[PDB]
Parts: C-alpha cells; sequence; structure tokens
C-alpha cells in the first residue's frame, strides 16, 4: 500500500501545485489593479493636501 | 472658458472646459465665471454642481461632502462621492429623503437637486 | 504597543481584517471596533467610517 | 497632527478660514486612512 | 484549454481559449452505439 | 440520574473556575504633519 | 570551457539564460498578456523570441519538402552571431527574418527581403 499512498499523494500535490500557480497569477494581476487604484487616488490626496 | 475638474477621493472623475460653474457653498449659492478670483469654499452638505459648457448641455452633479477651489486658471471640485446626471435614479433618491440618518437624507436631496425635482 | 507602554499609555485597539481579529482574540486583547470584508478592495466608504 | 513651517493674490476663504480648516482636517484624515488602506491592499496582493 | 483549465480576470484571448476549449470538449463527446459517418464528423468538427 | 447530574453540575469547577451549569523606535514612527508657508514663528 | 573554449561557453550560457527567462515569462504572457510585463521584460521577450527563431535552420533534409536547400554554419560564425543576438544587435529586425536560415549573411539578405 506504500505505492498506492505515494501515488495518491502525488495526485494531491499536483492539484495543490496547479491551484497555487493559478492563485499566483491572479495575485499578479491584482497587484496591477491595486497599483492602478493607488494612482487614481493620488491626485485628490495631493490637491487636498495643498 | 475655464477648466472644471470633478475629482473624487477614489478617482479623478471628470475634467474639461466649461463656461459657467454654479453651486451652493455654505453661505449661499455661487457662480464661477472664467476669471473668478482665487477662492476656497465648502459645498453645502446636499450640494449640486451645474457645469454649463460651450456647445454642450448642462452637466448636473450630485455631490456628497465636497469642496470647491477656484484657482487662477481652473476650478477644482472635490467630492467624497459625485454622481453625474445620467446616473441618478429618482426612486432611491426620493426615498432617501426624510430618513432618520442625516447623511442619507442629504445625499437624496443632492440627487433630487441634480435631477431638477428639488 | 511596547513603545506606548514605555510612554505610559495603554493602547486602545481597532482592527481591519479578520486575521488581526483572530490574533487578538487568541491573545484576549479587546478590540473596540472592527471592520472586515473589504481589505481586498477597500472603498472610500470604509475609510470614511473608520476615520 | 504636528505642524511644519516653510518660509515660502491672497486666497479668498468662504465663509472664513477657521470653519473651512475645521471641516477639512477630518476630511484629510479620512483621505490618509483611505490611502493607508489602498497601500495595505496592494501590499497584501 | 487544459493549460487554462485552472482558471476569469484573464486576457480576452485566454477567455476565448477557455470557452472554445469547453465547447470542443463537449463536442468530442458521443453516445454509445452511435458511430458517425466521416462527413458528419467533418461537419461537427467544423 | 439526569437530576443527579444537573445537581452535581452546580458544585463543579472548570479549569478556569467557570460554572458548567447550563518597543518601536520613535524615529521609525512616522508623523503626519501640516505643511504651512510661514516663517518659523 | 575546457573543451569548447571560454567564448563558446559564454555565448551558450547567455543564450540559455535568456531562453530560460523567456520560458518563465511565457505563462504570464499567455494569461495576463504581454502588456502586463515591464519594458525590460518586453525587450527580453523580444530578444528571446528572436534567439529561438534563429536557433532554427534550413536543413539539407528539408529540401525535399521546401524548395530552398540546406545550409551549413561554421562554429565560429554561429558563436559570433548568437553573441551579437544576445547583445541585442538585431532586435530592430523583424521576427520572421530569423526563420530557417544559416549564418549572418542569410540573416542580412532576409532582412532586405522583408
Amino acid at each position: 500500500a506504500t505505492l498506492r499512498e505515494l501515488r495518491g499523494r502525488i495526485r494531491s500535490a499536483g492539484s495543490i501545485k496547479k491551484i497555487t500557480k493559478a492563485q499566483e497569477l491572479i495575485a499578479t494581476s491584482r497587484i496591477a489593479k491595486a497599483q492602478a487604484r493607488v494612482e487614481a487616488a493620488r491626485p485628490y490626496a495631493a490637491e487636498i493636501t495643498n | 472658458d475655464l477648466n472644471v475638474e470633478i475629482v473624487a477621493v477614489e478617482r479623478e472623475l471628470w475634467s474639461g472646459p466649461a463656461t459657467f460653474v454654479f453651486t451652493r457653498t455654505t453661505a449661499g449659492e455661487i457662480g464661477i465665471l472664467p476669471r473668478h478670483i482665487p477662492l476656497v469654499a465648502q459645498l453645502v452638505d446636499d450640494a449640486m454642481v451645474r457645469v454649463e459648457r460651450e456647445g454642450e448641455d448642462d452637466l448636473r452633479i450630485a455631490v456628497d461632502g465636497g469642496f470647491l477651489s477656484v484657482t487662477e486658471e481652473t476650478v477644482r471640485i472635490l467630492v467624497e462621492n459625485a454622481q453625474f446626471e445620467s446616473e441618478i435614479d429618482a426612486d432611491a433618491a426620493k426615498e432617501d429623503a426624510a430618513s432618520d440618518d442625516e447623511r442619507t437624507a442629504a445625499w437624496g436631496r443632492a440627487r433630487l437637486r441634480a435631477l431638477g425635482q428639488i | 504597543f511596547s513603545l506606548l507602554r514605555d510612554e505610559g499609555k495603554d493602547p486602545v485597539l481597532y482592527v481591519v481584517g479578520r486575521k488581526a481579529l483572530g490574533y487578538f482574540s487568541f491573545r484576549q486583547r479587546t478590540v473596540v471596533e472592527s471592520w472586515t470584508g473589504f481589505s481586498e478592495r477597500p472603498t472610500y466608504e470604509n475609510a470614511r467610517e473608520i476615520a | 497632527m504636528e505642524v511644519e513651517y516653510v518660509g515660502e493674490t491672497l486666497y479668498s476663504f468662504e465663509p472664513d478660514p477657521e470653519t473651512l480648516f475645521d471641516a477639512l482636517l477630518p476630511r484629510y484624515i479620512a483621505t490618509r486612512v483611505y490611502a493607508a488602506l489602498l497601500e495595505a491592499a496592494a501590499s497584501e496582493s | 484549454y487544459r493549460e487554462l483549465e485552472a482558471f476569469s480576470d484573464l486576457d480576452a484571448a485566454s477567455k476565448a481559449q477557455l470557452d472554445r476549449g469547453a465547447r470542443l470538449v463537449e463536442l468530442l463527446k458521443q453516445p454509445q452505439y452511435s458511430p458517425l459517418a466521416v462527413e458528419e464528423q467533418v461537419v461537427a468538427i467544423f | 440520574l439526569v437530576s443527579v447530574i444537573n445537581e452535581f453540575k452546580k458544585g463543579f469547577q472548570a479549569s478556569d473556575g467557570s460554572s458548567v451549569v447550563v518597543a518601536l523606535d520613535p524615529e521609525d514612527l512616522e508623523k503626519e504633519s501640516v505643511k504651512v508657508r510661514k516663517p518659523a514663528p | 570551457p575546457a573543451i569548447v573554449g571560454d567564448e563558446h561557453y559564454r555565448v551558450a550560457q547567455e543564450v540559455i539564460r535568456i531562453l530560460q527567462r523567456y520560458k518563465d515569462l511565457q505563462d504570464i504572457i499567455a494569461i495576463l498578456g504581454i502588456d502586463e510585463l515591464s519594458e525590460e521584460d518586453k525587450q527580453l521577450v523580444n530578444r528571446a523570441r528572436r534567439i529561438e527563431r534563429f536557433l532554427s535552420q534550413n536543413m539539407m533534409a528539408a529540401e525535399q519538402f521546401t524548395g530552398q536547400p540546406g545550409s551549413t554554419v561554421p562554429l565560429k560564425e554561429t558563436i559570433e552571431a548568437f553573441d551579437k543576438l544576445t547583445k541585442g544587435e538585431f532586435d530592430h529586425l523583424p521576427e520572421q527574418a530569423f526563420f530557417l536560415i544559416g549564418g549572418l549573411d542569410d540573416l542580412a539578405k532576409k532582412a532586405e527581403s522583408l
């Protein structure tokens, strides 16, 4: 049963890997979204400071 | 012609030339024309902004807790939340009137003023 | 918090996000108020309420 | 907030500078909190 | 499609690839005892 | 038995005794300020 | 280096590094798009695409499939050409210029041709 358990763990780790890579790419896009929001908020902050 | 900029906290909303900017500061109504003097004022809690342009229709904006700054060249309107005329819904705005919460009623009044129902 | 303790001041805690809530609940430190559910995409409404 | 001083047509204030200052400082703090939240969200991503 | 199967905030091309692959996978399915003439297969794949 | 259990629960202590019945460096601390165009008074 | 010399090793390692970086960025390109990548990453991607296209070659076994005959490229010419390509001396040329050719002379000729 050692081989069967190892094969099950390999499948589980493959699923985890795929999910983590997907989440990494999604977070990469979300960083751009957040930076865009920061840029959009910049002018009001600067002018209200003035 | 003067450059009007409706700038919100979350984003810069609108920018462009205009011929006359009407609004209601704390003391009372005000109209800004091209070479108006430098000025800093606070819009009334349920204020409305009417930007009359050249060759275009009036731009009615419902403003939430905004400010006004007339500079040597441009007029800047600051807004926690500014909603353009096409985006208002009569139902919700009219319902928000007379509500227990003061801010909600003020926002509803601003929407109604923007619509023209007063 | 340690710095404030040095200045003889007891910190009064407000929290944004669930993770800090869990941390301070485990430590039994009180949270006067808490706002959660927007840390991903905060809007000016939440910031206005907090301020 | 502290105060920082810099050496260098006067503006017209409506109704008066004091009321506008009082009504704008809390707005400034709200803006700073919003900026902090946005930076936190970007850092989290 | 199998590359993108782990994923909506994608490029237009990626979304189109995902939808096209879903349709193609659904197209390759077939019930039992139901062989298709080659021309019918050509039209379905078309 | 149920009545005995409920009665005994009155006299039982939990581990906490509860009833079972029913330094940052100040320089690093950035300071918000107000910019003012005035001579140092 | 002990066998193929220092310069061959250096050029080959530079090519390998560029191709590895491009392979790493390929998934981001495919999903989030090229525009997401920075200008440095965009130029690296263009450089790597040109390098991998230039790795192709018009083979002598390909004549029976396509009219053009195959080409032989002396080792020194290959090393210098790929060194220059890694340096970024042919990015201005179009990508299609690098398909199925031999040395730098073929690259130039296909450059005028396009």
